[PDB]
């Protein structure tokens, strides 16, 4: 689980640009800023290679 | 769950904001596609299970 990957973000990356900020992306209109099943979900996920 | 009904939806427009903005205690563990890029582009042959 040490390897993590981001699939959720507001905008695309410019070429040769690194993003390290971990801010929860809000699918809903209201920025609730709180971890939940759907609202204000964590942006980057972790793999489970086995 | 043993006799999970399959519902096919076609010949209309499927707005996902209604699901996002109602019944707040739901989980959205979608795989392979982001809700924002679900909204901007689209697909065909809507299949819904329950």
């Amino acid at each position: 689980y040490n390897y993590l990957y981001r699939l959720f973000r507001k905008s695309n990356l410019k070429p040769f640009e690194r993003d390290i900020s971990t801010e929860i992306y809000q699918a809903g209109n209201k920025p609730c800023n709180g971890v939940a099943g759907f609202n204000c979900y964590f942006p980057l996920r972790s793999y489970s290679f086995r | 769950v043993y006799a999970w009904n399959r519902k096919r939806i076609s010949n209309c427009v499927a707005d996902y904001s209604v699901l996002y903005n109602l019944a707040p205690f739901f989980t959205f563990k979608c795989y392979g596609v982001s809700p924002t890029k679900l909204n901007d582009l689209c697909f065909t042959n809507v299949y819904a299970d329950s």
